[PDB]
């Protein structure tokens, strides 16, 4: 079979053509290696050689990553990135993939090299106009944009830790002091991330008290679910691994309105009223027909008692 | 003399020329065969040169050379210096190895094709001035060739700005009108360097010929049509347009036309205002009725005030 092989050797020649390419590209190499992914030795192959190229694994050095090149900068003053958010993200999704439940190529060499990269990124960026404002908007947007992607890759990367979960808070101060001088790349780590927030516990309340004991990542994370519920009920689909398919978004709909909903109801809640605000309004008006069961996923436990028309004036009961 | 030696690598056979001496490995038998002698066994340049030398005994016979591009059972679709001719070391190499190529020759136009998406290389910017500067003592088929190959995948950064080098030289010449014109179809060597081109654009064919009449109407209009470029179209409706083999010139001008007529839907408004403002009332050109067969009656929705301006100068 020639076809991925001299498929994906003819799309290296979208691996740097105008950075809209680029942006598909670090979008679309996750669903290939995800459902037709059979193939993912060369696929992190391809990731791997851009990732650890442009940006930098080196040692002890100014900025946590070679920034210096993702820019327009990196053309003639263009404002072409080659976003270094775009194969940052796609970097930490497709490997959180490929690695971790493909075995549960690019992907085995690729992932010592990359655990030793990630940590690497993740101690090395923590441990820390109009005419040269292209360098500020291209740069800040790259800057706090990797900050959020490996804030994930943090976020996930920790069971309990109370060391994942300081990088966490550290990714999150430099996010914030991005503030001072926004699309989130939080697919599911500001998706279930929220999860211990609007949790009350279950082991390490030392843990995740230092994790998100500040009311700044706090924002951060309700501001992450706020501006995604929002892009899905009206601007269009979803930004990271379950907008295309709605299965996954109605799944994850369900769910963080059970959480988000909860804190806001029982316990800043400003916060909670927009957000189920805006969420409610996408669910009548995305699930229509899944409604039936979506409502009914914030208010049963198993959806064996009634139907839709019990399901409407039940629902409008609770 | 270590030409097969190369062949240790991955699997070269010193073929009689268009015997393709294959491997039965080629992807990563060339970047072997380039690792082995070119970077290892007999030196890291040293052999790279010898090696050079050693199949440059070969290269007289252009068997050897023309079956790099040719058909002819490779290592497992391509030959010698077409099908494994791929170092990054050897980027500099056998550029000069192109120079070589370029004086006696096509020949200089498969070595285009040998070009043609050629090896992401160690600089396009000194391959840029380089293959432009040899092209300055030969014929524009050399010119005109290795600005089509270069004029969709090359280097950007120094490429727009050699594109827009060629297209201040684009005036003295019609041959790098069609060339530039191609990725002036696909890219902009400028943002508006695209559109001071497209200002050569008008007035670059008012007497031109039956084919640089397709080609350059292409350019002259579907280069970078935006929204002011629809007044373009009335530029162009007043200086070449005196609609005239002959029937191939009609289907130039309408491949160029027509395949504007439903690319870009701006040139409906264009012929609209072609006809409708100056033209479909006071002294009307033959080929205003014929673009009004195109655009003006040949819309896909465009067509209902196509009607209406179809019948209004049809109607005064």
């Amino acid at each position: 079979e020639a076809f991925c092989l001299e498929i994906l050797g003819s799309l290296r020649r979208c691996l740097s053509q105008q950075a809209d390419v680029r942006l598909m590209l670090y979008e679309g190499f996750y669903d290939v290696l995800r459902r037709n992914s059979q193939l993912a030795s060369s696929i992190m192959e391809t990731l791997l050689s851009q990732i650890k190229q442009y940006y930098l694994p080196q040692q002890d050095l100014l900025p946590p990553l070679k920034l210096e090149g993702c820019i327009m900068a990196q053309g003639d003053q263009i404002f072409l990135q080659e976003p270094l958010a775009h194969l940052l993200c796609c970097i930490q999704h497709c490997l959180a993939w490929y690695k971790s439940t493909v075995h549960l190529e690019e992907e085995d060499v690729g992932f010592e090299q990359n655990f030793e990269e990630m940590l690497e990124s993740v101690t090395r960026r923590m441990i820390k106009s109009s005419g040269v404002g292209v360098k500020n908007n291209i740069y800040a947007i790259q800057v706090m944009g990797i900050c959020e992607v490996l804030i994930e890759y943090n976020f996930k990367i920790g069971n309990f830790s109370k060391n994942k979960f300081e990088d966490v808070l550290g990714l999150f101060t430099c996010y914030n002091k991005l503030s001072e001088i926004s699309f989130l790349s939080m697919g599911f780590v500001s998706t279930l991330l929220t999860a211990l927030f609007r949790d009350n516990a279950q082991s390490h309340e030392e843990s995740l008290a230092v994790l998100r004991s500040s009311t700044e990542f706090m924002r951060y994370a309700v501001s992450v679910a706020l501006q995604k519920v929002q892009q899905l009920e009206e601007m269009g689909q979803t930004d990271g691994p379950d907008g295309q398919n709605p299965e996954k978004m109605f799944q994850n709909l369900c769910k963080i309105t059970r959480v988000l909903l909860w804190r806001y109801t029982s316990i800043i809640s400003l916060l909670c009223l927009e957000g189920l605000l805006r969420i409610f309004n996408t669910m009548q008006q995305l699930y229509a027909a899944r409604i039936p069961q979506f409502l009914q996923a914030l208010d049963i436990t198993d959806g064996d008692a009634e139907e839709a028309d019990i399901n409407v004036t039940e629902k409008a009961a609770f | 003399g270590v030409f097969e030696e190369l062949l240790r690598t991955s699997g070269i056979i010193l073929k009689v020329g268009e015997g393709q001496n294959e491997i039965a490995v080629d992807q990563t038998a060339f970047q072997k065969k380039l690792r082995v002698a070119l970077e290892k066994h007999p030196s890291y340049p040293g052999v790279v040169n010898e090696f050079i030398s050693g199949l440059e005994s070969h290269i007289k016979d252009r068997s050897q050379f023309k079956n790099c591009l040719l058909p002819c059972t490779p290592a497992r679709c391509e030959s010698l210096i077409k099908l494994l001719l791929g170092i990054k070391i050897l980027q500099p190499a056998v550029v000069t190895l192109l120079l070589e190529k370029i004086p006696e020759f096509n020949f200089p136009r498969l070595i285009v094709n040998q070009f043609k998406w050629l090896d992401g290389l160690l600089d396009s910017q000194d391959l840029v001035k380089k293959l432009m500067q040899m092209l300055s003592v030969s014929p524009v088929p050399i010119q005109h060739d290795i600005i089509t190959s270069l004029p969709e995948i090359l280097e950007d950064s120094q490429q727009n700005e050699v594109a827009r080098e060629l297209s201040c030289l684009l005036k003295q010449g019609r041959r790098l009108t069609v060339p530039i014109l191609d990725a002036l179809s696909r890219l902009d060597l400028d943002a508006e360097l695209l559109a001071k081109v497209r200002q050569s654009a008008m007035t670059i064919v008012p007497s031109v010929k039956l084919e640089d009449l397709p080609v350059v109407i292409k350019f002259i209009l579907h280069n970078v049509k935006a929204a002011d470029a629809v007044e373009v179209i009335s530029d162009l409706r007043k200086s070449l347009d005196l609609s005239s083999t002959s029937q191939n010139c009609v289907k130039l001008l309408f491949d160029v036309i027509k395949l504007a007529v439903r690319f870009q839907k701006d040139v409906s408004e264009a012929w609209i205002k072609a006809i409708e403002n100056s033209t479909s009332v006071s002294d009307h050109k033959v080929l205003d009725l014929i673009v009004l067969l195109l655009i003006h009656s040949t819309n896909s929705k465009n067509r209902k005030q196509t009607e209406k301006v179809l019948r209004s100068k049809i109607r005064l």
